[PDB]
RNA sequence: GUAUGUAU
RNA sequence: GAUCUUCGGAUCACUUUGGUCAAAUUGAAACGAUACAGAGAAGAUUAGCAUGGCCCCUGCACAAGGAUGACACUGCGACAUUGAGAGAAA
């Protein structure tokens, strides 16, 4: 099982800006004229991965508690077949904590200063910044059929006037696999990048509550049921009988009540 | 000549040899000279590069010297100290 | 002082008992035995961070 | 050069501070001229 | 027209 | 496996893994290119020492340099009034 996108692998030797990059072997970079060279311009991928037709079964789906491989969505994870790593899309169940991004690379502090490919355990986003070749106003079918493979979205927005689109994600988790897989594509190579609160006060409210409700279902398991019954109780009253009658018979508070009786 | 104080044995290289990192082997002099005289090339280049001083490089022969030919902003960061060449010039000896 | 060579080996593993404070919820107790040991620095390795200065 | 090593690179400029004491402990074993080689014994880190 | 800083 | 010794039964040996990424654009120096401007002390030229820190480089340095390294503020006020004249509001 697995496919093994390229058997073969890339070797790295290079001598960019041909008259001496010197390469400092303290940390392996090239170092000389023309900085702005390495700010911008970078060169389109070599390869992408198709998720129906790649994904497979791997060593990883038989441990219970993996990640999935950074190659894979890159679309290049020579191994394949016999890779350690997971070979699929994350799904509601696979779940992480959170000082680790799906990938297995922990967080950091507090973000990039051109949004790097991971963020913050501080602030959380669902997010993802791009930039993109615009043809027509088919642009949004196009957006639309392959970042929806990826995984489940909330909603893609695409500003036609600036090449741009905040694509959120359903699960966070998609969100981290999407950005490197988007990454470095044709459809120049799109810009993915982490996404900064979107300007204006209304939309903040708007996300502010989304990620609210968010906490509320994550909260929602942990109460009691007695307080769940209740909530519960009230709205499909919307009782008071019942209510008073509670009251009556109260009259590790609970636990002491029980005890008693 | 003082007379000699009493103290316990330190001696550092059998320190070293008690902890987990250095190890032990039996091999020709030649070589273990060979060994110093590149292992401290290295240690010098590494600490060249991590200043981001990477217009000059040292010869094979502990010989330091520009390329680029600098302003004097870009000397004032060259300006290696009383210490890096003393350590060098004994690195010189050991190669000869 | 660095105290260049001069490496101390605290080597006694100092044993432990921890009893769990019903965190999230479920399982409680047990009390777990924990093995400490002291990880024992190369001498080598020169130090591991800046001297960030703040009012 | 190479990436493989990039953890060493730490413990490398470590070394540095007892180069010194690399080169005396050398030189007091210089082989002297009636001999053909001679046989040493050594201490590396395990770094090389 | 550099020593030394400001902007991309 | 080896040594004793009933084919049972002994005895010797006991839990590895120094990991900031698992495959060099998007998670560990910036400098450089370019453009502008272009060097304290109340004429002009000019040595300097200090001074204060969320500014720092060179240096083994509690020497010394780096333009004297560079950068450096100076309304308020804890508010009385006097005596007269005019105005609007109680
Ligand atoms: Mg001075
Ligand atoms: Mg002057
Ligand atoms: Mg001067
Ligand atoms: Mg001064």
């Amino acid at each position: 099982p697995a496919r093994k996108q390229i058997e073969t692998r890339p070797e790295y030797e290079m001598e960019p800006e041909q008259p001496g990059q010197v390469y400092n072997l303290w940390y392996n970079k090239w170092s000389g004229g023309m900085r702005q060279d390495p700010l911008k311009s970078q060169v389109k991928s070599e390869t992408r991965c198709v998720i129906s037709r790649d994904s497979g079964y791997t060593k990883a789906d038989k441990n219970p508690g993996s990640f999935f491989c950074l190659y894979f969505a890159r679309g290049m994870c020579s191994e394949g077949s016999k890779c350690e790593y997971l070979h699929r899309l994350p799904k509601d169940t696979d779940f992480f904590n959170a000082n680790v991004d799906c990938f297995g690379r922990e967080k950091h502090a507090d973000y990039r200063d051109d949004m790097g490919g991971v963020g913050s355990f501080l602030r959380q986003n669902y997010t993802l910044y791009v930039g993109g070749i615009t043809p027509t106003d088919d642009i949004e079918e196009i957006v639309s059929r392959h970042f929806a493979e990826w995984g489940d979205i909330e909603r893609i927005r695409v500003l036609n006037s600036r090449g741009i689109a905040f694509i959120t994600y359903l699960n966070e988790a998609n969100a981290q696999f999407a950005k490197e897989a988007m990454a470095h594509q044709s459809l120049e190579c799109l810009n993915v990048r982490w996404a900064t609160t979107d300007p204006n006060p209304a939309s903040q409210a708007r996300n502010q509550r989304r990620l609210e409700e968010r906490a509320a279902n994550a909260v929602k398991k942990l109460l009691p049921k007695q307080f769940l019954l209740d909530l519960e109780e009230t709205k499909n009253g919307k009782x008071x009988x019942x209510x008073x009658x509670x009251x009556x018979x109260x009259x590790x508070x609970x636990x002491x009540x029980x005890x008693x009786x | 000549m003082a007379h000699p104080k009493s103290h316990t044995n330190r001696s550092l290289l059998r320190q070293l040899k008690n902890t987990k990192f250095f190890q032990s082997t039996s091999i020709d002099w030649v070589e273990a000279g060979l060994q110093v005289c590149r292992q401290g090339y290295n240690m010098l280049q590494l600490l060249i590069h991590r200043k981001g001083l990477t217009y000059l490089h040292l010869d094979y022969n502990c010989n330091l010297k520009p390329t680029k030919t600098l302003t004097t902003k870009e000397r004032k960061k060259s300006r290696f100290g009383n210490a890096f060449h003393l350590m060098r010039e004994i690195l010189r000896l050991t190669k000869l | 002082q660095p105290k260049s060579a001069v490496v101390q080996q605290r080597d006694d593993p100092v044993y432990i008992r921890y009893t769990p404070s019903n965190q999230m919820g479920q399982a409680l107790s047990k009390q777990r035995i924990i093995k400490m040991v002291t990880a024992e620095q190369d001498p080598m390795e020169p130090p591991k961070f800046r001297h960030k200065k703040v009012p | 050069s190479s990436r493989k090593f990039r953890a060493d690179k730490r413990s490398y400029l470590g070394a540095l501070k007892y180069l010194p004491h690399a080169v005396l402990k050398l030189l007091e074993n210089m082989p002297m001229p009636w001999e053909e080689y001679r046989e040493v014994k050594v201490l590396y880190h395990v770094t090389g």
